[PDB]
């Protein structure tokens, strides 16, 4: 036990935000999901801009976090 | 876990079957820190409770989704209570940590029961 947060905790914490934010992202997509049925090979729910944008932002932003995190700690004296 | 607040000494005569003995005792005052338990216990307990709330924003028609979130949310609450309760010894009284998890248990259980009546 220690009364401070280690470098392990911050990566676990930020990873917690990314996984938790993924749940919130789907919940937001679910809010605007008007139709219950899916595409058949009448109107069908177009793929949400949230997903079509979250496909890019989440991995791209997570990658930037790794650069900052690993560069900060690996190069420390 | 603790911080050494201060020390205090005494001197008193304890009576026993073999005679009266002078006893000297040093009192060390130790104050707990909850920083670890927040990340260890409360923050997981707080965050899991939020997972129950997002059930409401999820559509009611998604019966497996709501139950999936509800049963997963309450059941992992049981594991958190036990592992959180594991850190304590075997003492027969509810503690403040026990009180927090139990109330969090009510919210997750009520959230599942909320959908049960909703359907
Ligand atoms: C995991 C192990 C398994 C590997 C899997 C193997 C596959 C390898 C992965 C191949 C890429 C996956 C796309 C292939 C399909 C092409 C179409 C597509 O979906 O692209 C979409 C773009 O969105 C993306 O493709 C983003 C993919 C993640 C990379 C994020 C960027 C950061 C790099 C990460 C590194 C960290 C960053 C570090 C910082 C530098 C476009 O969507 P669309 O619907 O096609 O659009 C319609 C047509 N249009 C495009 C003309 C408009
Ligand atoms: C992590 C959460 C972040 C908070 C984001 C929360 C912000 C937020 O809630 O945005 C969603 C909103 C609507 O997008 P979204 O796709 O989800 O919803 C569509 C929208 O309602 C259209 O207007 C609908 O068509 P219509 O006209 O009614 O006929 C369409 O239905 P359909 O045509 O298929 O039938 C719906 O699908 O805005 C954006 O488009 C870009 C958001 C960029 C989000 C990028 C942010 C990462
Ligand atoms: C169990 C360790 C959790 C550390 C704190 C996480 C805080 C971020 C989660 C919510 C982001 C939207
Ligand atoms: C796309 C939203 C991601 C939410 C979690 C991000 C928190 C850490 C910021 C990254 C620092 C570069
Ligand atoms: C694992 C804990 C289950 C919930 C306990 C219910 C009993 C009441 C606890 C609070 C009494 C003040
Ligand atoms: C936890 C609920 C997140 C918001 C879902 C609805 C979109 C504003
Ligand atoms: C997804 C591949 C990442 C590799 C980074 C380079 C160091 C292992
Ligand atoms: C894809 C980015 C990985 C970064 C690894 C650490 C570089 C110092
Ligand atoms: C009797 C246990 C609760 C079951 C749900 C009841 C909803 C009216």
């Amino acid at each position: 036990k220690v009364a401070y947060a280690t470098a392990m905790d911050w990566f676990i914490a930020v990873c917690y935000a990314f996984v938790f934010s993924a749940l919130i992202e789907f919940a937001t997509v679910n809010y605007f999901t008007k139709r219950g049925y899916a595409w058949d090979g009448k109107t069908f729910n177009s793929v949400s801009k949230i997903d079509r944008l979250s496909r890019i932002a989440f991995p791209l932003l997570f990658g930037i976090f790794n650069l900052v995190y690993w560069a900060t700690y690996l190069n420390r004296e | 876990q603790f911080s050494f607040v201060g020390l205090r000494n005494t001197t008193e005569v304890v009576k026993t079957t073999s005679g009266d003995y002078v006893v000297m005792s040093v009192y060390f005052d130790l104050s707990r820190r909850m920083g670890y338990f927040t990340i260890q216990t409360y923050i997981p307990c707080t965050l899991i409770v939020v997972l129950s709330w997002v059930s409401f924003w999820i559509n009611k028609d998604a019966v497996p989704a709501r139950t999936s979130l509800g049963i997963t949310t309450v059941l992992t609450m049981t594991t958190l209570s036990t592992i959180a309760r594991k850190s304590l010894p075997k003492v027969s009284y509810v503690t403040a940590m026990d009180l927090f998890v139990s109330v969090c248990f009510i919210f997750v259980f009520s959230a599942l029961v909320e959908y049960g009546t909703l359907h």
